[PDB]
């Protein structure tokens, strides 16, 4: 009985959930494409925590859905492909949460993945906690992934001059929060 | 001969029997008594599926009555002989299966050239216990069935051993393991599910540490969790290490069944209905008092309708009730009404039920032959009764069934004349014509659905006729491949039932949104019903959504091998396809994709994928560029990969082939890229020890070292890579290649590979876009100069598609020492193919026709509609009333969440409608929806909000979507969020705007 609503629909909730200022969600800005097309959002992602290496870094978006949501799940890819250990040349990620488990679900016992019940937010927040801990695990066949691992000065560098880039592309767009 | 299957015509067969099963059957003749509706079908579907020979046995003279479901007999063969002019229309089904006819059975031990006998409904009990001893002491496999109206059985007997060899045809379950311990327990990998119910039996595969465990033994399984099981001890074998793989087997099965006579008295039972379950037994002794009848009545059954013969026949059945009181059990009585409905139906040949007997008989018969699934043990009761219509509205007595000398008489036996004229004056949409649609049509003709003057069929399909279709979708012969399915299917059934001639207008239109000028308002709004016969999600949902729209009922179906369902959408009433709808297959994982794959799923992914890169995407592009003379413009705006187009143009473009030879060396350099260079690449980048996560090795679970392959045109895929990358390539630039006039040679390929010399592997914003925007050529330069893209064809073998997919596969595969496919396994997994057969889709389009009746007496009552699920493997048979609509609550006023509806006249204003819902329901639009895009939102900023509040609705779409609504364009449906009186958000029906 978990999302009778239409699939329409139940975007457009999410949509107006995440984009409430009174709510004011865990910093992460979203807007439609051509206000028109639904299942296409822009996304700006930028990082929490200081403690984390990408803080205060500004990094577009694109989520594209499919006309089936919630049973099947979103595509995700950075608009401008990044530094990150998890990101290819396209800009596609390596993340557990966007792919379906597979037979019978019946518990989706121990950790992280696509369900019906599962959310937007909850897909954003997990790119974010990826994103701030990278998971080595999965990791990608992109320089960053041997960077990190090896653990030169490159690798920070990188991360540097590309949360540069990311703030690059924040002035255009008076309201900064 | 002796061990091939023409898989060309067989393929989709192929995926549900399997090679093995279908060699056993081609060595197996069947005979089949009786040839009358039950008869051609079972023989049909036999015939179809390919057996040494069929035999036919009717001598009996043809009659109108009998056309009631033999769709093999016309008007004009009245008084001849049944199996002499079914025979030549059978073998028309089946070149490769002869059918003949046994002219006499006075002698028993004819019966022994055949190793399948089936008996139907012209058999007497006497004659029937006969024929089964002889069977069963002479190890012959003997199968019995029966229609009587509305009821049926069928009984089955392999005799004293019969081997079942694979019990469900379902792909054996794996996974792999991160431990074994010495008391057998092995635990999951990384959270993996096994799926192994308890007493299966596995074996393992790279277990390192426990050397003769990996050689084939089998285990047998105690199930501790989702994620373990325990084997037994294995301190013998060794110590667990590291790494393994499990994978099931199933066992070898015997088991024994007991002839007829044993089986009268003790019956075993499989049920076709839960809800019925105390019916069974009932109908046991029914059906044998119909045999006790018409021995004492002179062969007659009871007449229709008729009181004195019904109580007779309950007076049998007490009686056999007390010699056999533990078939029935005690205290239970004979259920009287049940009895009598019997005795008023036993004339009765009801198209629904003869197809899904015949079905389910046709596939026991394969079982008989192959050892393929488990057959029904042994006696197995169906009855319809919720397909009757209410007894006010079409009255059931002896005047209103009597016939009429037609060929409808003995449907007419169960209904009345009254309501198989509402059958004929029904007006009717089918959509597809293929395996489903196909059956459809035949129960149709027989049925004289859409015959009366106030009735048709609407049927339509975009699609042709391919070889391998000719398996299961039976009104099409190998003469008709390349022509529309619907129109010769439509001239098909005409032929059966030329009452239907000029009633059926087959259409060529696919549904869906592009076809809606056709498919218009008035269209849908004649049609009493929608039927579909569909083999995609797309245009089923679009057809439900379309009958939501119309509140018109709708009966799905759908068939994967073994398995069938059947759903009734009722409006008002049930829920539609889209809610009870699939979750498609799960996505692979980038990562698994491209680094680190550990199933042949994941290398024939990345092969297809290759495919279409190199030899579709790549051509598609050049063309673009040469054509548009601003495709750089609008590919800067296409954001992904976009120096992976432009550098997919400019390899297309500075190397280009001029002979076949520059694509052999195309493909060679290529395989040492794929193959060779990236992987090493890989190894680079992450070494083969290397100790990162955690401490532990990298390389660990589901993470296989690659090894970077040696070029062998010996190795089979190595070899077929270059060949079909040569000939796809040839194909892009115009090539004439030598092996499309004859097969390739391999010293050819081979002398032109051993004088090619091999680059050694090297390991190592806005610049990088616009050097390749000027190296590449300007297309004046170019004129007339196209590339041919590719078109994955999957079922055309000369066209190298699969073939190359294969090879790409399968090396990669050797790179991650996954074990390889054979072109079949690539063909159904990179094709997507659904495994189909010709039994199944009998069997689930004869369930729908007996929901079909319930739709013509305008049931309302949930409780007589039935959903079906069948898997004929088990065999299994699981039948629920359909689910009821979602109900909701706005302001304390209860609506249909799935067919109600707000109804506005006129192209209203949106200040107009937001007024409107306010006044009359309550409710302050939030937000407003036209499809796919967001009109209207009560949080949008001011400039925004006074601009389109002030627009009627057709303009606020031009305005906000940027395209004129079409003339043709009747309707609107808009989507609403609201608030209610309260604040509080509430979910809301729909919104259609008449214009
Ligand atoms: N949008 C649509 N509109 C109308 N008919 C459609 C639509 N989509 C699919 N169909 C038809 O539904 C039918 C399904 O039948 P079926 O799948 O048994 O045959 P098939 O697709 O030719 O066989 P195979 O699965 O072996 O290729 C096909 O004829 C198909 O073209
Ligand atoms: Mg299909």
């Amino acid at each position: 009985s978990s999302r009778k609503s239409t699939a329409s629909s139940l975007l457009l909730r999410q949509y107006r959930e995440l984009t409430d200022p009174k709510k004011a969600i865990p910093s992460f800005h979203i807007e439609l494409e051509d206000d028109s097309n639904i299942f296409t959002w822009n996304i700006g992602v930028m990082v929490l925590n200081e403690d984390s290496i990408y803080h205060g870094g500004f990094f577009k978006a694109q989520m594209r859905f499919p006309e089936d949501f919630p049973f099947s799940p979103p595509q995700f890819r950075f608009t401008p492909a990044i530094y990150h250990p998890n990101v290819y040349r396209d800009g596609r990620l390596c993340i557990s949460i966007l792919h379906q488990s597979g037979d019978p679900m019946t518990d989706e016992p121990d950790a992280e993945t696509w369900s019906p019940v599962q959310t937007v937010e909850s897909v954003l927040i997990s790119i974010v906690s990826l994103l701030e801990d990278p998971n080595i695990n999965s990791p990608a066949n992109v320089d960053a992934a041997v960077d990190y691992r090896k653990n030169p000065e490159q690798y920070k560098q990188r991360v540097k001059m590309e949360v540069e880039r990311s703030k690059q592309d924040i002035p255009k767009g008076f309201i900064m929060p | 001969a002796a061990g091939e299957i023409d898989e060309s015509l067989y393929s989709r067969q192929l995926y549900v029997l399997g090679k093995e099963a279908m060699l056993k059957m081609q060595t197996s003749n069947v005979l089949i008594l009786g040839l009358k509706g039950l008869g051609v079908e079972i023989a049909k579907n036999v015939v179809l599926a390919g057996v040494k020979s069929m035999t036919v046995f009717d001598p009996e003279p043809v009659q109108l009555a009998d056309l009631s479901t033999q769709f093999f007999l016309t008007e004009k063969d009245i008084g001849q002989k049944r199996g002499d002019v079914t025979r030549a229309k059978l073998a028309e089904l089946n070149a490769y299966v002869p059918v003949n006819v046994l002219d006499s059975l006075d002698d028993v031990t004819q019966l022994s050239q055949f190793q399948v006998v089936v008996a139907t409904d012209t058999v007497s009990l006497e004659d029937k216990v006969k024929i089964n001893e002889f069977c069963h002491s002479s190890g012959i496999r003997f199968i019995s069935s029966e229609t009587r109206g509305l009821f049926g059985n069928t009984f089955v007997d392999l005799g004293d051993e019969f081997t079942v060899l694979d019990p469900t045809g379902e792909e054996p379950r794996t996974g792999m393991v991160s431990d074994i311990e010495p008391d057998g327990t092995v635990t999951m990998l990384d959270d993996n599910r096994h799926g192994l119910e308890d007493g299966n039996f596995v074996r393992f595969s790279e277990v390192e540490g426990l050397d003769k465990l990996n050689d084939g033994t089998l285990f047998k399984v105690e199930v501790l969790g989702p994620f373990a099981f325990r084997i037994g001890s294995v301190k013998e074998y060794g110590e667990y290490k590291k790494g393994g793989i499990f994978t099931e087997v199933k066992v070898p099965r015997k088991i024994s069944f007991k002839s007829l006579k044993q089986q009268l008295s003790n019956p075993e039972f499989v049920f076709s209905d839960f809800a019925k379950f105390d019916r069974a037994a009932q109908l046991h002794l029914g059906f044998q008092a119909l045999h006790q009848f018409a021995v004492r009545h002179n062969g007659e059954l009871p007449r229709t309708m008729n009181d004195e013969d019904a109580n007779e026949l309950i007076k049998l059945v007490t009686d056999l009730s007390v010699q056999q009181p533990e078939v029935l059990g005690e205290g239970v009585d004979v259920n009287e009404d049940l009895i009598k409905e019997l005795s008023y139906q036993a004339r009765g040949d009801i198209p629904g039920v003869v197809a899904f007997f015949g079905g389910l008989v046709a596939q026991e018969v394969l079982k008989a032959c192959s050892g393929k699934f488990t057959p029904l043990k042994q006696f197995m009761y169906f009855d319809s009764l919720e397909s009757l219509p209410d007894p006010k509205n079409f009255p059931r007595n002896e005047k209103t069934t009597q016939p009429v000398n037609s060929r409808y008489d003995n449907q007419i036996a169960v209904f009345g004349l009254d309501f198989q004229k509402k059958i004929a004056n029904s007006k009717v949409f089918l959509v597809g014509s293929g395996a489903i649609g196909c059956e459809m049509l035949k129960n149709w003709a027989l049925l004289g659905l859409g015959s009366g003057s106030d009735g048709y069929i609407v049927v339509t399909d975009n699609d042709s006729i391919e070889k391998s279709n000719l398996n299961r979708q039976f009104l099409f012969r190998p003469k008709d491949v390349g022509k529309n399915k619907s129109e010769v299917a439509a001239e098909a059934v005409c032929a059966m039932n030329p009452d239907l001639k000029g009633k059926i207008n087959a259409k060529i239109d696919k549904v869906g949104p592009e076809t809606e000028e056709i498919f218009n308002d008035s269209f849908w709004e004649s049609l009493d019903f929608v039927t579909n016969a569909l083999d995609n999600v797309d245009a089923r949902t679009y057809v439900d959504r379309r009958c939501v729209f119309y509140r018109k009922p709708l009966l799905e179906s759908g068939t994967l091998g073994t398995k069938g369902n059947t759903q009734v959408i009722i409006p008002r009433l049930t829920e539609s396809y889209s809610s009870s709808r699939d979750p498609p297959e799960k996505s692979i994982p980038l990562c698994t994709l491209r680094s680190f794959p550990n199933k042949i799923d994941h290398t024939i992914a990345w092969a297809k994928s290759l495919f279409q890169g190199y030899f579709t995407d790549s051509a598609e592009n050049v063309n673009m560029y040469l054509t548009q003379p601003n495709f750089v413009e609008q590919t800067l705006k296409q954001s992904g990969d976009v120096k992976g187009v432009l550098e997919s143009i400019s390899d297309s473009l500075s190397s280009k082939p001029h002979n076949f030879e520059d694509c052999i060396k195309w493909a060679r350099l290529e395989f040492e890229k794929k193959f060779n260079h990236d992987i090493k690449q890989l190894l680079f980048n992450f070494p083969k020890d290397a100790k990162t996560s955690n401490g532990e090795p990298f390389w660990s679970g589901a993470k296989r070292a690659p090894t970077p392959l040696e070029f062998d045109i010996y190795n089979n895929d190595h070899f077929h890579f270059v060949v079909a990358g040569a000939s796809l390539r040839a194909y892009n630039y115009g090539i004439k290649s030598d092996d499309s006039n004859s097969k390739p040679n391999v010293d050819e390929y081979k002398s032109v590979i051993d004088h090619m010399i091999i680059p050694e592997f090297t390991p190592n914003g806005s610049d990088e876009i616009d050097q390749l925007v000027s190296s590449l050529p300007d297309p004046s330069t170019l004129a007339g100069f196209k590339l041919e893209p590719v078109d994955f064809e999957k079922d055309d073998d000369t066209n190298h598609h699969i073939e190359f997919i294969t090879a790409c596969s399968n090396c990669r595969a050797q790179n991650y020492f996954i074990e390889t496919a054979d072109r079949q396994k690539t063909k159904f997994i990179a094709g997507r193919i659904i495994p189909a057969i010709a039994t199944t889709t009998s069997l689930v389009t004869g369930l729908v026709n007996l929901e079909l009746y319930k739709l013509i007496d305008n049931k309302t009552d949930i409780e007589q509609y039935k959903n079906g699920f069948v898997n004929l493997a088990l065999p299994f048979f699981g039948f629920s009333e359909p689910i009821a609509s979602p109900k909701g609550e706005y302001n304390n006023k209860k609506y249909d969440k799935i067919w109600d509806r707000f109804d506005i006249k006129g192209d209203i204003k949106l200040s107009d409608l937001i007024e409107h819902f306010e006044k009359d329901e309550g409710l302050e639009i939030t937000m407003l929806s036209y499809g796919v895009s967001l009109l209207y939102a009560s949080f949008f900023p001011p400039k925004k909000l006074k601009e389109r509040l002030n627009l009627p609705i057709t303009q606020l779409v031009k305005l906000v979507t940027k395209k004129d609504i079409p003339a043709h364009v009747s309707t609107m449906i808009l989507e609403i969020c609201a608030d209610d009186k309260e604040g509080e958000d509430v979910e809301v029906p729909f919104i259609t705007i008449h214009l």
